């Protein structure tokens, strides 16, 4: 299964069946059917499929990367040291686009479970949703379709020299 | 198929590496070779671009008729 602090959910209120008729609702019936007909053969098929792989076991693992040092500590033309940290800053890349769908999955997950009370039930997935978007966008928006650890640095010191000079207009 | 056919990680990795050592290596060998080429055309102290001179070993040292030579 998955991990829930990573997909939070919150947990579920089901209100008790108090019916006030005599007539008797068709969904019960059809239920019961669906456990008699459907769940009971499929639950034993998956119990002969979970004993025939019990009885033949092995694993695999998640890949594990050491840190590399950046583009930051690289001599210029220097293809050896800058390759590696080309090569972090890709790896990184890709798991910032991988969090960043985590949380517009975690939105809209939000949206749909709260339904009709959307817009004041998910302040807190709306806030972390503009947070991490300023932030990627901060970070990699506006490099091109040939981006690079260079221009994603240069980029960079183009926003803290403007953040600098503005602080230093109003100091 | 990763184990049958396809190469791994760490080993495009490394030859990915020696390629780029070896053609880094090989660029800077060139632009050392045009500097040498153009200082070598400007100043000719080198061995290349030395056109050939008169050779000193035709000159006869033995007395002449006249003196005055």
């Amino acid at each position: 299964s998955w991990d829930k602090d990573v997909y939070p959910e919150p947990p579920r209120r089901t209100p008790a069946p108090s019916p006030q008729t005599s007539l008797p609702n068709p969904i019960t019936y059809l239920t019961k059917a669906f456990d008699l007909l459907v769940d009971r053969p499929v639950t034993l098929v998956r119990e002969f499929i979970e004993r025939q792989h019990a009885k033949n076991k092995y694993y695999y693992y998640h890949r594990e990367f050491r840190r590399v040092p950046d583009i930051t500590e690289c001599h210029e033309k220097d293809v050896l040291c800058m390759f590696e940290a080309e090569m972090q800053w890709k790896r990184d890349y890709k798991v910032d686009q991988e969090i960043v769908n985590i949380i517009q999955e975690r939105l809209k997950a939000c949206q749909q479970r709260e339904g009709e009370s959307h817009r004041q039930n998910c302040a807190k997935e709306l806030q972390q949703f503009t947070q991490v978007v300023k932030a990627y966008q901060d970070r990699y928006h506006d490099l091109g379709a040939h981006y690079s650890a260079r221009k994603c640095l240069a980029k960079q010191k183009q926003r803290m020299l403007a953040e600098r000079k503005a602080t230093k207009e109003a100091a | 198929i990763a184990r049958t056919f396809f190469d791994a990680p760490e080993k495009n990795y490394e030859r990915t590496m020696a390629i780029l050592q070896i053609e880094s290596e090989k660029a800077e060998l060139r632009l050392k070779e045009l500097e040498v080429r153009r200082l070598m055309r400007a100043k000719g102290d080198g061995p290349w671009f030395q056109y050939p001179t008169i050779d000193k070993a035709l000159i006869d040292h033995s007395p002449k008729a006249t003196p005055d030579n």
